[PDB]
């Protein structure tokens, strides 16, 4: 009989992991999808001047 | 009769007159809120013919009844009252007899208020009362005397209730309650009658300054004599950023004693929430002058208040984690009280995010006196301590009255109100980012299109307030009969996975306090014998 | 002194506290005469005042 | 045993059952299993078990079966009629602003789109 | 630790006088994070037996099939337990059809 | 482990990004249907 244990423990862990790593990707898309987008149009503008 | 009510003593009527002037004084101020929405539902002056006064009168009026006249009255004199003496096991309070002073002088700040709007000129100075525009200069009637005056009988409420809160829990504890075993509830109650009782004092001394640079002729805050008007805002604010605690705390302690019943688990580390609770508290009267980053400060003072504020959000984020591992294992009941906690968690991280977003002085010089601190501000206010006071109600209502309210009917107010709420306080950090600023009746076209979104979000919540309002009148009116068919819930915590029906038949409450163990309504005379504990 | 003779005389009198000496009708009568003058006669220059009329 | 009819189907009878009528039967439930099982009738196991374990007295659910439809139908009904009263009120209103009639808006656009309003963005201006 | 678990409510089944504290220690066995040795079931099902009431060792699966979090190793308890089970006359869940 | 849970997780990161799209982005469907 395998002593199942610590299943709260990885669940855990798995559900901190995981709130980070979406919340990464939230984080992420706003830096390089919206706020890099905004950079490259402001300099083009500054770049023709 | 007159004596019961009018020569009052027993502290649980005096609970009830709290809560029965906060309801009215509710329902007084959120009807200018639906005014002010109405006028600023277009541009142009639509419904006030062109009268930037009465609109100005209108926001003092509408703020000051729900901070002064709605929350403190309910929270602090409305439930403080109730509940810390039957927790701690106290018959009463220590001073029964300046426990009805503190409620018998509000009832006349009222008539203050009121006459104050009624004299020709009005206050319309904000409910920061600034002195050179409410000076004698430029409000030249009797008005703002008026409403000072008002301040003055809430502050003299106010500082001989918190003196009674604190002696009533340093030496009227039972046989076992040791100062380190007690509810989290009365050690919010206790942390905010400390804040008050070193905060009104400055507060008192800064508007009677004012009064009398009105009337008495002393260069307080004139220009011409050497008065500064900067000195003001140190006294006013010194009592105004400890206050958005004195109206959380207690708040708090709600929260955590609405989540560990629903929840069947108790609290994660008990022991740090306080010492969390403590330390906001104690460190909020160190940050008073972010409220003051544009008035021209030195630069070193600036850092050290930008650095001061931030380590708000140590405690603070560990209140909110400590909130969502006690939740995490348990076995959850999603009641009415338990939507609005978890609706709680939520928006109050959402508006405190915001609010650290608005803490560093280089960025406020963008945010500042925009509709972007009025949508912050009313998410900790509007979705902050008023959902804590609706689960606060939802919780201890059928405990106290004895009357139950129909569940069903409940959960479409809650839902009515989130959805109410979220619509007109979620477009308004887009209207401040735009630089959209505040206290203004009318805005420039641009503006007109979320402001239209936020005033059709405010006849749903008032939707729901009349939805509660019959609510209150069911449960009073044939409230015997909701726990008789199957309208309502009445047992708050279900039996465990191996407690069979008849088992949990003779235990029916499962509680850590006193509170919930009473009979329902609670005796005139609670305890003759004391309660014993561990 | 008297405080035994006076202590006799507010326990077990069956009146309200502040009538149980027998002086006490000396102070209270004039009291409410003069406390109705006092809390009637601002009410009544409310509505002069929200009219404008200055006396 | 215990008699057919009682046991049977003691489960949609459980409710609208006389209180002294159904005290009897946990007298009788009570008796017979102090008595080695695996001889307990089928009908008696399943209702021995609803009484302990049953969605009745307590363990009932917060919300009943139709609740759930019935708040939602609620919900959009306040929208609804708060939507509806809305309209209603704005008859009773002003006139609106003679700024904007969407010609007035178009030329705010000249005078921006002369003085470059907005490089990265717009300035339109237009929300007739 | 988990023998050190497993002997120490070996020992505390082996003292419940009523029915009240069956249904209590049981509440508190499974209310660890840890799912029971199979030992320790056993003498939970002794327990039931002792004080007479048959829907609590019904349920004393129906507590371990949400508790053993496998559908194999529910079935291995399921091969250890049947002569203890079959014996005793608890029946489970499934084919009580309740 | 693998097996188990992933029954359970990736269903609801799904779930997930569908509820707080709405509780976030509900401003964008007033915007589009009619900015008029
Ligand atoms: C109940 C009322 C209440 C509460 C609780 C707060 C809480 C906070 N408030 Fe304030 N505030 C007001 C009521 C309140 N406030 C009002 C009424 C005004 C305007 C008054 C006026 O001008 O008229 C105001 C204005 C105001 C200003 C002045 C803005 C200006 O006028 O320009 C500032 C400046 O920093 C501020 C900051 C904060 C901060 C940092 C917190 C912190 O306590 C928040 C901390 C919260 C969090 C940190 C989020 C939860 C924590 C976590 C999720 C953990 C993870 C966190 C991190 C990793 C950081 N708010
Ligand atoms: C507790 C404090 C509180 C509450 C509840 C509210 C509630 C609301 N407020 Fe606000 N407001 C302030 C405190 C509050 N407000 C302050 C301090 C200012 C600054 C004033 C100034 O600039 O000088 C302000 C300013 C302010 C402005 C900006 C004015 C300006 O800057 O010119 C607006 C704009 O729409 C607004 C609208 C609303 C609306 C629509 C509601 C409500 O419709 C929102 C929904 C809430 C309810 C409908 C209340 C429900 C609860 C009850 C009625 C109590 C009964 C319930 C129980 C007992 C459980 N108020
Ligand atoms: C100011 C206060 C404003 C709100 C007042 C609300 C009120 O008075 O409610 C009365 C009543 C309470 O209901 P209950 O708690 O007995 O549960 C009834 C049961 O759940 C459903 O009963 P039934 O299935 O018969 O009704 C379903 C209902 C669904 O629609 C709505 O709820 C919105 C209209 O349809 C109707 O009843 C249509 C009637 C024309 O509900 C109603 O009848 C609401 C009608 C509007
Ligand atoms: C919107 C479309 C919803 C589709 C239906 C759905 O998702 O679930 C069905 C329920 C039941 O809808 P119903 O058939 O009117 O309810 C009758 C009573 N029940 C069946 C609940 C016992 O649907 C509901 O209860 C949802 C009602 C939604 C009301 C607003 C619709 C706009
Ligand atoms: C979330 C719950 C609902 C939140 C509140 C939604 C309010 C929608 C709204 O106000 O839309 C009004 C506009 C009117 O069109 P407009 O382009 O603004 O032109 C001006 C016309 N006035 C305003 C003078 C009448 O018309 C629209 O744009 C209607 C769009 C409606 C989109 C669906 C509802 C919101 C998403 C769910
Ligand atoms: C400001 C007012 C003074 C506050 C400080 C004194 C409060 C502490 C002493 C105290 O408890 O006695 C009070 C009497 O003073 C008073 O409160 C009487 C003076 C009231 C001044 C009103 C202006 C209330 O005593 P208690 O009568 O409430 O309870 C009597 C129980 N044996
Ligand atoms: C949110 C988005 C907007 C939703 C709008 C809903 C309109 C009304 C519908 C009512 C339907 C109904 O009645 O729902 C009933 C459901 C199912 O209940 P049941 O399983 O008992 O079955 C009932 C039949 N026997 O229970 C609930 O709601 C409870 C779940 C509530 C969860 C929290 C709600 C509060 C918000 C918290 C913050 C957000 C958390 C997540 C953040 C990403
Ligand atoms: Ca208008
Ligand atoms: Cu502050």
């Amino acid at each position: 009989i395998a002593p199942i244990t610590g299943t709260i423990k990885r669940r855990v862990i798995m559900d901190i992991v995981l709130g980070f790593s979406l919340g990464g990707v939230m984080a992420s898309y706003w830096w390089w999808g919206f706020h890099m987008d905004k950079i490259n149009k402001r300099e083009k503008f500054y770049a023709e001047l | 009769m007159v004596q019961r009510w009018l020569y009052s003593t027993n502290a649980k009527d005096i609970a009830v007159l709290y809560f029965m002037l906060a309801i009215f004084s509710g329902m007084a101020g959120t009807a200018m809120s639906l005014i002010i929405r109405l006028e600023l539902a277009a541009p142009g002056s639509q419904y006030l013919h062109g009268n930037s006064q009465l609109f100005n009168v209108l926001v003092v009026g509408h703020a000051v009844l729900m901070i002064f006249f709605l929350v403190m009255p309910a929270l602090i004199g409305g439930f403080g009252n109730y509940l810390l003496p039957l927790m701690i096991g106290a018959t009463d309070t220590a001073f029964p007899r300046i426990n009805n002073i503190a409620f018998w002088v509000l009832p006349m700040g009222l008539v203050c208020l009121v006459t104050s709007t009624l004299v020709e000129s009005g206050a319309g100075t904000g409910w920061t009362v600034y002195p050179p525009l409410s000076s004698i200069q430029a409000h030249s009637g009797p008005s703002v005397d008026l409403a000072i005056f008002a301040l003055h009988l809430t502050s003299i409420s106010s500082l001989l209730g918190a003196i009674n809160f604190i002696v009533t829990t340093l030496n009227m504890r039972t046989n076992g309650m040791t100062m380190h075993k007690l509810p989290l509830f009365v050690w919010s109650i206790f942390i905010t009658a400390f804040l008050l009782l070193l905060s009104l004092p400055v507060l008192s001394a800064g508007i009677t300054m004012l009064l009398l640079d009105r009337n008495f002729n002393t260069s307080f805050f004139e220009v011409s004599g050497g008065g500064d008007p900067i000195l003001y805002e140190h006294l006013f604010w010194f009592f105004g950023h400890p206050e958005v605690y004195i109206l959380i705390i207690p708040g708090f302690g709600i929260i955590s004693h609405v989540v560990s019943t629903y929840s069947k688990k108790p609290v994660f580390g008990e022991i740090s929430m306080v010492y969390a609770m403590a330390s906001i508290g104690l460190l909020g009267f160190l940050v008073w002058s972010h409220h003051m980053y544009i008035v021209g400060l030195d630069a070193d003072t600036r850092a050290y208040f930008t650095s001061a504020t931030m380590i708000i959000a140590i405690p603070t984020g560990i209140k909110i984690f400590s909130w969502l591992a006690t939740i995490h294992g348990g076995s959850i009941r999603l009641a009415t009280p338990m939507l609005y906690a978890i609706a709680f968690l939520f928006l109050f991280t959402m508006g405190g995010l915001t609010g650290v977003a608005l803490a560093n002085a280089s960025l406020d010089v963008a945010f500042h006196d925009t509709y972007y601190v009025v949508g912050h501000f009313h998410y900790v206010l509007s979705m902050g301590a008023i959902f804590s006071l609706f689960a606060g109600y939802y919780y201890w209502s059928p405990q106290i009255l004895g009357l139950n309210y129909n569940e069903k009917l409940a959960q479409i107010q809650f839902w009515l109100i989130f959805i109410g709420a979220n619509v007109i306080f979620f477009p308004m950090h887009f209207l401040g980012i735009n630089g959209m600023p505040r206290r203004i009746p009318d805005y420039p076209d641009a503006f007109a299109g979320w402001n239209y979104v936020a005033s059709i979000g405010s006849f749903i919540a008032t939707l729901s307030l009349f939805l509660f309002i019959y609510i209150l009148y069911d449960q009073l009116v044939n409230g015997l009969n909701n726990k008789v068919n199957n309208k309502s819930v009445i047992y708050n915590k279900a039996p465990d996975f191996v407690e069979s029906n008849t088992i949990f038949n003779l235990n029916t409450v499962k509680s850590s306090s006193i509170e919930f163990l009473l009979t329902s309504p609670p005796a005139v005379h609670s305890f003759n014998t004391p309660a014993v504990q561990s | 002194n008297k405080v035994i003779q006076l202590q006799k005389i507010f326990q077990s009198s069956t009146k309200p506290l502040w009538w149980r000496h027998p002086r006490s009708a000396l102070y209270l009568y004039p009291f409410y005469a003069i406390f109705a003058v006092a809390v009637v006669t601002p009410l009544l220059y409310i509505p002069n005042a929200i009219r404008g009329i200055k006396a | 045993a215990l008699s057919n009819a009682a046991v049977m189907d003691l489960q949609s009878r459980w409710e609208n059952m006389p209180s002294t009528e159904q005290q009897d039967i946990v007298s009788k439930l009570s008796e017979r299993q102090k008595l080695p099982w695996a001889q307990l009738t089928e009908p008696e196991k399943q209702a021995v078990w609803y009484i302990s374990y049953g969605e009745w007295g307590p363990r009932r659910p917060v919300l009943n079966k139709g609740d759930s439809s019935f708040i939602a139908k609620g919900v959009a009904a306040g929208l609804l009629f708060s939507v509806g009263l809305f309209a209603v009120v704005r008859m009773a209103g002003g006139q609106d602003a003679k700024t904007m009639n969407k010609e007035w808006q178009l030329k705010s656009d000249e005078y921006l789109k002369s003085k470059n309003a907005n490089p990265w963005g717009g300035y339109s201006q237009v929300q007739s | 630790t988990f023998e050190e678990f497993t002997a120490r409510y070996e020992k505390e089944f082996d003292e419940a006088y009523d029915l009240f504290e069956v249904q209590r220690v049981l509440n508190n066995c499974f209310s660890y994070d840890l799912v029971p040795a199979p030992a320790v079931i056993e003498k939970a099902l002794r327990a039931a037996r002792r004080v007479n009431d048959l829907p609590t060792a019904i349920r004393v699966f129906e507590a371990l099939k949400y508790k053993v979090e496998n559908e194999d190793q529910y079935k291995a308890y399921l091969d250890e337990l049947k002569d203890v089970r079959q014996e005793l006359g608890v029946p489970l869940k499934e084919e009580l059809f309740p | 482990w693998v097996i188990t849970e992933g029954r359970r997780l990736i269903p609801e990161i799904f779930q997930w990004s569908a509820v707080l799209s709405v509780c976030l982005g509900w401003p964008g469907a007033v915007y589009f249907f009619s900015k008029a």
